[PDB]
RNA sequence: CCGAUAGUGAACCAGUACCGUGAGGGAAAGGUGAAAAGCACCCCGGAAGGGGAGUGAAAUAGAACCUGAAACCGUGUGCU
RNA sequence: GUAGCGAAAGACGGGUGAGAAUCCCGUCCACCGAUUGACUAAGGUUUCCAGAGGAAGGCUCGUCCGCUCUGGGUUAGUCG
């Protein structure tokens, strides 16, 4: 029923994009990828390639029927951050975030 | 003008309640074309 | 004597474009001069220059992963000679 | 009026400059307002434009660039040649508008509402 | 503004250097240091 | 007698990176698998990442790789 | 998701490419103007150039880079 797919370790917070993945919980890929290509932010894109991989597996592998996928699940958890620096004639610091993105897709059933 | 406390998580999740963010209309194009917002030309097939 | 000085000849555009004229590239010892050079080449490959001229070159640094240096300095070396010619490859 | 943030001689070359560019194509994209704020001026220079005489020709002259269009079959003009002998005739009915203009979406560098103009 | 350390090459290896503290036995003892160290450096 | 915040400063890239005009100070950094047998091939993706497949006793054993705590961050959920 | 994002007029088109405010070509405009100009010294030590590259870096971006990789690059009797 449920393919899957996942981003490894992306240059964004999950309080960066927690919200644009708030909308699509629950709903279909025909919307969701609207509303992907609709609002504007560095995100969609991005999670618009993982759905299109994440179809991908399911139809090429599992081959199911596409309009009646819903979403069944998606979010993303912290990853390993990095550090940085500013120079400011003495130290200071800053952290660079990442993220771990997880999505599955069900037909809704089993 | 610093932090006494310590910011509650209650109290932090409590402020980014109205923290969100709204949509497109996101209506078909029955002037002219595909799934294509109210009166909206095409982005994918649109008519106003 | 006079061939472990010249431990290579040198290979690129520039060369090659020096080889169009008389003028040819090497890289040799690093303690010695244009005349001892002379003396070397012209009796070896039984020729004779006109003229030479001579740049140094310091290591340009290096570095493998975790594990780095340097080259080693080169005695990049050129002679534009007036008679004859190299059968080189 | 409108600001836009930048200075006034700045913002009076801008929008010259901008006609001048606009002439040569006859549509472009940009952002919106600068477009919502050279509409009302070259509506301004197509009227004049369209009565063709030598003081209208003057006025366009201070706005207007000092440019030349490669114009086909290798030819050469002006926008004051354009403008006064191409299409003032085209528009000489139009009563208002002379252009329209292209809401579309926003940018990737920002979010610039932006904007296609054109030619009506 | 000026700071400290205009750096001359020269006048580095001058109070520092090999044939300085060679010189001195009051310099000459810190270089057994440096080797009873292991410190790889000198100068 | 200690078993990687120990044990010497150093079980690895150690008097080293680094700091210091200068003497001088001075770190951090161990663990795939029995066997690399280290994911053939397809799908998506600009790629990176993946899902399958396939390996292996095992891949929540996939190279940063033994387990994998807690803080912390998330998703669901029953009563609210 | 706060404060802040360091001094110098940009605009359009064309191109580029998966992808362009930030790369390229162009036209105009603008600024320095005893100089943000050119020279030499020290000092810096290959940052140079020809390609190739996104991974990391670049205070946004990034098809670019003083980032990386590769390969090349400094010629003297008079100059010093």
């Amino acid at each position: 029923m449920e393919a899957k797919a996942v981003a490894r370790t992306i240059r964004i917070a999950p309080r960066k994009v927690r919200l644009v993945l708030d909308l699509i919980r629950g709903k279909n890929a025909a919307e969701a990828i609207a509303i992907l290509k609709l609002t504007n932010k560095a995100s969609s894109p991005v999670i618009e390639k993982v759905l299109m991989s994440a179809l991908a597996n399911a139809e090429h592998n599992y081959d199911m029927n596409t309009d009646e996928l819903v979403v069944k699940e998606a979010y993303a958890n912290e990853g390993p951050t990095l550090k940085r620096f500013r120079p400011q004639g003495r130290a200071s610091a800053i952290n660079k975030r990442t993220s771990h993105i997880t999505i599955v897709v069900s037909d809704g059933k089993e | 003008a610093v932090p006494k406390r310590r910011t509650s998580k209650t109290r932090k999740n409590k402020r980014r309640t109205h923290f969100k963010i709204s949509v497109p209309g996101m209506t078909e194009c029955p002037n002219c074309g595909e799934y294509k917002l109210s009166h909206r030309v095409c982005k994918n097939c649109g008519s106003y | 004597e006079a061939r472990d000085i010249l431990k290579r000849p040198v290979i690129t555009e520039k060369s090659s474009e020096a080889m169009a004229e008389d003028k040819y590239t090497f890289d040799v010892d690093t303690r010695v001069n244009k005349t001892q050079v002379k003396m070397a080449v012209e009796e070896i490959f039984n020729v004779k220059v006109a003229s030479v001229n001579i740049m140094n070159y310091k290591p340009k640094k290096k570095r493998m992963g975790r594990y780095q240096g340097y080259t080693n300095k080169r005695r990049k070396a050129i002679v534009t000679l007036k008679e004859g010619s190299i059968d080189l490859f | 009026y409108r600001k836009l943030g930048r200075t006034s001689d700045q913002r009076k070359a801008m929008l010259r400059d901008l006609a001048t560019s606009l002439i040569i194509s006859e549509r472009i994209e940009t952002t919106e307002a600068r477009a919502k704020e050279v509409r009302s001026v070259v509506e301004k220079l197509i009227t004049l434009g369209k009565k063709g005489d030598l003081a209208s020709r003057r006025n366009a002259a201070k706005t207007l660039r000092n440019v030349e269009i490669l114009n086909e079959d290798e030819t050469t003009q002006t926008a004051l040649q354009k403008l006064f002998g191409e299409i003032a005739e085209r528009y000489t009915e139009r009563q208002g508008g002379y252009t329209r203009i292209l809401k579309q979406g926003p940018r990737r560098g920002d979010g610039a509402e932006s904007v296609i103009i054109e030619l009506v | 503004v000026k700071r400290t350390y205009q750096p001359n090459k020269r006048k580095h290896s001058k109070v520092h250097g090999f044939r300085k503290r060679m010189s001195t036995k009051n310099g000459r003892k810190v270089l057994a240091r440096r080797r009873r160290k292991g410190r790889k450096v000198l100068s």
